[PDB]
């Protein structure tokens, strides 16, 4: 991926192959390029901030890594031949003899109109210098003077976007005219409003971050990189996800992979069997104190591992508010587009 | 992004005072008390403290929303003693329960070393 | 994608045992558990974090970023 | 058609927020304005919202004139230099306690489109309490509502007089409420009122201080001897209002349960 | 800081003295003499403020006033301490000469002073300004000196100039000014108010925020405005013409 | 001619104020009314600076001598007030000022906002005066922004004969509480110019630097 | 600006009280330094 | 051709606010031209 | 400057000059990263 | 000896975990240790990067992100200041310390890029405080990155000093185990079972420290909760009873705070 210069790419700074994989895995080559991670998850009432989808995870977790994303993104743009003489060039505008500039910093340009990599770009600056010869006779309705001999054809940043510039290349088409591209990075941090998964239909947004002193902790000090409400497991009778979790919790424990293919003769109670060497509660449940207090409490808790990944709806691309702004030529009504920042 | 500062967990802003008195309209000699800055981990501690002198009635605190670090205390004591006495009186036994504490650790670990 | 440094969950380290723990592996023909607790991951969190890593970095290091095909 | 002053985003849940309110995120209030009229009941405070400008909430984004002029108070050095008069007006940001219309697609009944008071908060996202979600038939795996801003007095008058959440309980397709306690509070309430379950002292002080209405008399216990003890029906009577009688008789119950 | 409500005008030196019985007939009260010295300072070009938000324009840098009273021992030359110290020595002030010199300014180095264009609009009926004030008492140092003191702010001297003339208080806190202003340079002196006197009528306002004071303020200024018809028109100036940011030069005299 | 000095103590205990009061308790003779103290530092902005020049600027104002505030820069001293009751009468009269001033700190940072920004603020608050025999003691904690930092002693005399003495009396009253980290000084900003306050102003901030 | 007559009476026993006891202070210290300082919590048994 | 009202200033000093819909001076902040 | 992008050849480009690598001829040309860093805050 | 106060039993004690018992204590008062020694103990990390040269595989943020992670000696962190409160300009002397980092892949074979290559260049003043920590037999500790022939790294790091309230890189405490009652004489918790609960549930530890309950007893209903059986890991900065007596002195502090400010707004009351 370090080299395609991508419309869009998502990347993950650290998979992990599952605990419980199919045999059939072996040969779609997902322990080789996975596409989630092994989350502590501890089934629980606490608090009422995970009702209805909703999740609570560890903020110490985020702060040490865990689902955070690097995030690339590309432009493109050449130079256009009109008739014979070369309507558009690769140069940095200067405001003596253009018209119609932008309101974005040409500063970060180079000499060559082009800016270079290592430079934090940021809302509506301009990353290419683009600037269109006129003919005399054309005249923008007594907008040009004397000495704007060139129009701005400049491509800035999408309103939002912020970053670093991480490579520029300069090639030719088939027609011979220069060619430049321009690829971007940014890195992506969960927070209130994204989008989390697991392997059985069991999908939620984060609806609070927790730090690990308000978190329920075990007798041994462990603590839950999330936890989920137990109000979705009937009406989904998604009892592979317990099953699921209850052989990673043993696989991790061992120390080897655990199979969960289809058809086959593993069991429930063969593998709690196997819990029960190592020194838990068979039925994978576990005696968890409350972190403002301290107290014991009443109910037993179910916990155990298990594997999410990360969907690809952020709330930071869905938000968009408009006072007022631009209108349509035809309707004059409030254009369409979050981009382009319409009603 | 909309993420507050982290430093506004531990950092006053200008203007801020640590500790808000208001005398409580509905029971006689009642305050609350809004402490700033603080979480669980005081208000637990200066509660249970409270709840030891026999001529305190009411004790009781709470942390509205977890976005916001600050909680209220609620104190009650007995006619002729005031929740401020009160409230001094249990900074300074949890001052001495502490000091004590820190002796006996410094001892039992001194004396491990010798015994290391 | 190298090792990460940090445990995710009970804040421990991690980072420089991988080096270690990929040598009792092939040099002493161990097992993967005896392995992980001879390092003292002991919370199965840890054995976690060091079970269950896939190594990129070392499929990157064969290549450049200049000039990759489709 | 596509409208002006309006926003979009996804929900989540708010179990502390009261049943009207709704949690707006800081950069759509810091967006989105309101045409206050200057008057000598608020010429201070909006003359402090000017000098503090467009960059800061609480703040201003423009001022109206008497003529229909507007000054972009942003290039206008003049945050600290315009002196407001009888009849101008400050376009502020959405302040805490102003009526919202807040809606879900397809809004296919009356109990679609509701009106709330905002609550400016951090992140991104919208808050809701847990009981307004059967009516908008909403959950928090992804839902995106949709926010539009009254712009008058007229307008606020008759979202706070007719579309209010309060207003809009029992609905008129079926004559029944459409609210309840829902999930785990359900799941809660249930566990905390059998016969079984008894409270000591501390827990029972904290509890009534979590009711927002209380009078700060303590309830006399039900097991004053060898250990004071509440029980949970107790506790959860302070909650419910005082004149309310209620006779519910099951399968085979007697006056004595 | 305060608003100050303003009228302004001129007179030649003809009318001088009917004019000022004229005064004494509606306030009750004589004139009272006074003078001033007034420096102004200005940002060091030297020094680049980067710092002005060229793409929000929050500040434009300012000139700074600094003003102090000086003795009437100085203006007064050998031929004139036989007349008594009243206004009539006015009469005498027409040459373009002064007995205070460069020299003497110099070895003097208060109050300091800062404002603003006036508001804008076409609906104001008199000249309303934004005055930012202090006052310095004392100093101390190795370089105690006014000189060395805003050379430590970052402004250095532009030029300066006297004012002399006569004072009327009326009621309801209204000052009513007659000046005279020498324009001082080592080249020389000059009088830029040749040959008559400027006229200045003003009231101070406290707080901004108030505004039925305000509108009293104003209800005053314009009847004073509509007692003097007739003998001389008070008008509001130019508002271009009172703007005193470095950017653009111009000066009211 | 009245002498000042003053001692600030780092590694100070929130109880040592007290335990300094009841250890003077035996020559205590009155208590008076409480006072405060505002220390800012400004910074310039400007980076085409000689080298030679400095770049912050020290505003100390003192709440208990009739609101006034100082700036110190590169061993210069400016003296500025704010209330209307301390303004010559020559410009009020001559309309040299309008007569209700500001305090220059709000023209630093209102108006000069782009030559110079704020850095710090350390402040003190409730301080107790104590007069003891031909001698004023004034105390106070310092609060900074983060929190607690330090303990400041101030001792004011009329008389100059026995000021050493009593310096040194006051140091060995700390002695005994043993607080053993403290930076004194009594130094005078001009040999031959002396303004009290100024003076006053030179000591604290030569106490107060890092 | 008394307001009861038990208020009056108080007021007049304290008039006489510190009226001796200005009287005594300054018949000490016309020839003695007293404390204005020292407050007991219990007052000395007669 | 654009020009401020008040400020009175030849060139004027004129800047379009796109994501506004707007022309404003860049003077005294009027709002030239809207939509 | 530039640099190619088989051998990674360090190369100067003008205005005018064609865009190819002198050593090894390919028409694919790469930037160069900016020699003096540069500091800068987020916000 | 304090009989009036709490009282400690060591048991274990090693460079990284001391495992002990604290009797005739309210639980209130051991909650409220466990939060601070966890949450509110300074520390020294790196807080800040600037790279010259990066002709790596990995990001800019990334290797950012995992330095700022990287656990470094902060004894003597008391004698340091917080960088919103030195009056220098950016970072001080006082209030930071610099390192450096230079790697360069001559050989043919991939060379690892540790944490033992960070070095210092700024000004100590005798104080112990900047090292790396180092835990492994061969000395590299934290592995960073990976080179290639013919790629190198440069960069520049300043370390400040902060607390784990704000970023979990701070905290000296890696995980602390809190127990009590291991007999639910007080019948804190409410056992779940298939047919017998006394068997489908494990026996802790701690049931040798305690004597088990008799079935003729009934239930006291008038004890509390009074010992308590922890144990504490550090990560390696500070010395682990160090971490105990500073998560002692912060709570210390937190209440001489509250006491002062009480003071202090009573006085203002006597106005």
């Amino acid at each position: 991926y370090n080299v395609r210069m991508d419309t869009m790419a998502n990347i993950l700074y650290y998979p992990q192959k599952p605990l419980g994989t199919t045999r059939a895995m072996e040969y779609l080559k997902f322990r080789e390029l996975p596409a989630g991670q092994n989350a502590i998850v501890a089934i629980a009432c606490y608090s009422g901030y995970n009702q209805e989808d909703s999740m609570i995870m560890n903020q110490s977790s985020i702060d040490r890594g865990l689902f955070r994303s690097l995030f690339f993104r590309s432009y493109m743009d050449q130079e256009k031949k009109y008739g014979m003489s070369i309507t558009e060039t690769f140069e940095k505008p200067q405001r003596t003899n253009t018209l119609r500039m932008k309101h974005g910093t040409y500063d970060k340009l180079d000499d060559d109109g082009l800016i270079a990599p290592g430079v934090r770009v940021s809302g509506e600056d301009v990353i290419i210098g683009k600037t269109t010869p006129i003919s005399p006779d054309e005249e923008e309705l007594g907008q040009r003077t004397a000495y704007h001999s060139k129009r701005d054809a400049s491509t800035p940043l999408r309103s939002t976007e912020n970053g670093i510039v991480d490579q520029v290349l300069v090639t030719t088409n088939q027609d011979g005219l220069k060619f430049v591209k321009v690829r971007v990075r940014t890195t992506k941090i969960p927070q209130i409003g994204d989008k989390f998964a697991s392997r059985h239909g069991q999908k939620g947004t984060i609806g609070i971050t927790y730090r690990r002193e308000d978190m329920p902790f075990t007798a041994e000090g462990i603590v839950p990189d999330l936890i989920i409400n137990p109000h979705a497991i009937p009406s989904r009778m998604t009892v592979a996800h317990l099953i699921e979790c209850l052989l990673s919790k043993v696989a991790a424990l061992s120390g080897n992979e655990g199979d969960a293919s289809p058809f086959t003769d593993i069991t429930v109670e063969g593998i709690s069997k196997l819990l029960r060497e190592h020194g838990y509660q068979s039925r994978g449940f576990e005696v968890m104190y409350n972190g403002h207090t301290g107290k014991k409490l009443m109910a037993q808790i179910f916990f155990g591992p298990t594997y999410y990944q990360r969907l690809r709806h952020m709330v930071d691309d869905k938000i968009h508010a408009r006072a007022r702004g631009p209108m349509q030529v035809l309707t004059r009504q409030p254009v369409e587009g979050r981009s382009r920042d319409g009603g | 992004m909309n993420a507050p500062d982290r430093f506004e967990l531990f950092l006053l802003g200008e203007g801020e005072s640590k500790l808000k008195i208001d005398p409580d309209t509905k029971a006689p000699n009642a305050v609350v008390i809004t402490f700033e800055k603080e979480d669980h981990t005081l208000g637990n501690l200066i509660r249970a403290e409270l709840l030891n002198d026999r001529k305190v009635l009411f004790a009781a605190y709470k942390v509205e929303h977890p976005f916001f670090a600050r909680f209220k205390l609620r104190i009650q004591t007995t006619e002729g003693y005031d929740p401020k006495d009160a409230l001094k009186n249990a900074c300074n036994s949890i001052i001495n329960k502490l000091g004590a504490l820190k002796t006996n650790f410094e001892t039992e670990w001194n004396l491990q070393t010798l015994a290391a | 994608m190298i090792v990460p440094v940090r445990c995710f969950s009970c804040g421990k380290v991690v980072g420089d045992k991988w080096e270690s723990y990929l040598n009792l592996l092939q040099e002493d023909e161990l097992d993967e558990g005896t392995a992980l607790s001879r390092l003292g991951l002991k919370r199965y969190c840890c054995r976690r974090m060091i079970l269950t890593h896939v190594d990129l970095i070392e499929k990157f290091l064969r290549y450049n970023p200049l000039e990759k095909r489709d | 058609k596509r409208v002006d002053f309006s926003a979009r985003t996804v929900i989540s849940g708010d179990p502390n927020l009261e049943l009207d309110q709704v949690g707006v995120p800081k950069s759509i209030a810091k967006t989105l304005t309101y045409p206050e009229v200057v008057t000598p009941y608020n010429i201070d405070r909006l003359t402090q919202l000017v000098r503090n400008g467009p960059n800061e909430h609480p703040g201003a984004k423009y001022v109206i004139r008497d003529s229909g002029d507007r000054i972009d108070l942003r290039y206008s050095k003049r945050a600290g230099d315009i002196q407001l008069q009888y009849g101008w007006k400050v376009e502020r940001h959405i302040m805490d306690n102003d009526p919202v219309l807040f809606n879900r697609q397809p809004s296919l009944h009356k109990m679609s489109m509701m009106a709330h008071r905002v609550k400016v908060i951090p992140y991104s996202t919208f808050r809701l309490n847990l009981s307004v979600t059967s009516p908008y038939n909403a959950d928090f795996d992804g839902d995106e509502m949709n926010l539009h801003v009254p712009q008058s007095e007229e307008t606020r008058a008759e979202l706070s007089q007719l579309c209010a959440v309060p207003l809009q309980i029992v609905s008129p397709q079926s004559n029944k409420p459409c609210m309840g306690i829902v999930q785990d509070t359900l799941c809660g309430i249930r566990k905390l009122t059998l016969r079984d379950t008894f409270i000591e002292l501390d827990q029972v002080l904290n509890m009534l201080y979590w009711v927002p209405d209380w009078d700060g008399v303590i309830p006399t216990p039900a097991i004053i001897k060898p250990k004071p003890l509440w029980s949970g029906k107790q506790i959860l009577s302070v909650a419910i209002p005082n004149g309310i009688h209620l006779q519910r008789f099951d399968e085979g119950t007697t006056l004595l349960s | 800081m305060v608003q100050q409500l303003s009228l302004f005008g001129s007179i030649g030196d003809d009318g001088y003295d009917l004019l000022i019985s004229t005064l004494t007939t509606i306030s009750g009260n004589p004139p009272l003499l006074y003078n001033s010295l007034c420096t102004v300072w200005k940002p060091n070009p030297s020094y680049d403020v980067e710092n002005v938000n060229s793409r929000n324009q929050l500040v434009e840098p300012n000139r700074i006033k600094l003003s102090k009273e000086v003795p009437f021992s100085y203006l007064i030359d050998e031929t004139m301490m036989d007349k008594p110290l009243n206004f009539r020595i006015l009469k005498s002030f027409t040459n373009d000469k002064i007995p205070l010199n460069y020299a003497m300014t110099r070895n003097i180095l208060w109050s300091l002073q800062i404002s603003d264009i006036p508001a804008a609009g076409n609906n104001r009926s008199v000249s309303m300004q934004t005055i930012a004030e202090t006052i310095i008492l004392s100093s101390a140092g190795k370089n105690s000196s006014v000189s060395s003191l805003m050379n430590g702010l970052g402004y250095v001297f532009e030029f300066q100039y006297l004012t002399i003339g006569v004072k009327f208080f009326m009621k309801h806190g209204l000052i009513l000014e007659l000046q005279k202003i020498w324009q001082i340079e080592e080249a020389g002196n000059s009088q830029i108010t040749s040959g008559g006197f400027l006229l200045k009528a003003y009231i101070n306002v406290s707080r901004g925020t108030d505004i039925d004071r305000i509108n009293y303020t104003e209800t005053a200024l314009m009847n004073l405005k509509k007692e003097l018809q007739g003998y001389i028109e008070l008008s509001v100036p130019d508002r271009q013409s009172m703007d005193s940011r470095v950017a653009h030069g111009n000066i009211l005299i | 001619m009245g002498k000042s000095a003053v001692i600030f103590v780092e590694r100070a205990t929130p109880a040592t104020l007290t335990e300094l009061k009841d250890a003077l308790s035996n020559s205590i003779l009155s208590v008076r009314d409480p006072w405060s103290i505002d220390f800012r530092t400004y910074r310039c902005s400007i980076k085409n600076l000689p080298a030679d020049v400095s770049k912050l600027m020290y505003s100390i104002t003192f709440h208990h001598h009739g609101r006034q505030t100082v700036l110190i820069k590169d061993n210069s001293a400016m003296v500025t007030t704010a209330a209307a009751a301390d303004i010559p009468p020559a410009l009020v009269f001559n309309g040299s000022s309008t007569g209700v001033p500001e305090s220059i700190d709000t023209i630093l940072s209102s108006k000069l906002s782009n030559i110079w920004m704020q850095r710090q603020l350390i402040k003190g608050d409730a301080g107790e005066t104590l007069i003891l025999d031909g001698l004023t003691v004034r105390l106070v904690n310092l609060f900074s922004s983060t929190g607690f930092k330090g303990l400041l002693i101030e001792l004011q005399a009329d008389e100059a004969g026995e000021f050493e003495t009593k310096i040194a009396g006051i140091e060995g009253h700390l002695a005994e509480i043993r607080a053993k980290e403290y930076k004194t000084s009594s130094d005078s900003l001009g040999p031959d110019t002396s303004n009290e306050i100024c003076d006053l102003a030179y000591q604290y901030v030569r106490a107060l630097e890092l | 600006r008394a307001e009861g007559p038990e208020e009056l009476a108080r007021i007049l026993q304290q008039l006489k009280l510190d009226k001796i006891i200005h009287v005594l202070t300054t018949m000490f210290e016309n020839t003695w330094s007293c404390s204005r300082i020292i407050k007991i919590d219990k007052p000395i048994r007669t | 051709v654009l020009t401020c009202p008040e400020c009175k200033v030849y060139p004027p000093k004129i800047v379009e606010r796109f994501s506004e819909g707007d022309v404003v001076c860049a003077l005294c902040g009027l709002v030239l031209s809207d939509k | 400057k530039y640099i190619c992008a088989e051998c990674s050849s360090k190369l100067s480009l003008s205005r005018t000059d064609a865009v190819r690598c002198k050593d090894c001829g390919h028409r694919i040309l790469l930037k160069a990263r900016t020699k003096r860093l540069v500091q800068f805050e987020a916000r | 000896m304090s009989e009036e106060g709490p009282q400690v039993k060591i048991r274990e004690a090693s460079k990284d975990n001391v495992d002990f018992i604290l009797s005739n204590v309210d639980l209130a008062m051991a909650n409220s240790l466990r939060r601070v020694m966890i949450a509110e103990i300074p520390t020294l990390a790196i807080d800040s990067v600037e790279v010259e040269t990066n002709t790596t595989v990995l990001a800019d943020e990334f290797i950012a992100h995992r330095l700022g992670l990287i656990p470094l000696q902060s004894m003597d962190i008391e004698q340091l200041e917080y960088s919103r409160d030195c009056f220098c300009e950016d970072h001080c002397d006082k209030c930071s310390v610099v390192l450096t980092l230079q790697a360069f892949g001559e050989s043919e074979s991939t060379t690892n890029v540790y944490s033992k290559d960070l070095v210092i260049v700024s000004n100590l003043m005798g104080r112990n405080i900047g090292h790396p920590i180092i835990q492994d037999k061969e000395g590299n500790g934290v592995l960073i990155c990976k080179l290639r022939k013919g790629q190198e790294l440069k960069l520049t790091c300043v370390a400040k000093k902060g607390i784990a309230k704000e970023h979990a890189k701070w905290g000296p405490a890696a995980a602390i185990e809190f127990e009590y009652d291991p007999w639910n004489k007080l019948k804190h918790t409410d056992y779940w079972y298939e047919q017998d609960s006394a068997k489908e549930w494990p026996q802790s530890k701690n049931c040798e420290y305690e004597d088990p309950p008799n079935e003729g007893d009934p239930f006291d209903y008038k004890a509390q909760a009074d010992t308590f059986y922890m144990n504490v890991e550090s990560v390696g900065s500070i010395p682990v009873d160090q971490v105990v007596v500073r998560g002692i002195d912060t709570l210390q502090k937190k209440v001489a705070s509250i006491l002062l400010a009480l003071t202090q707004m009573d006085q203002d009351k006597v106005n």
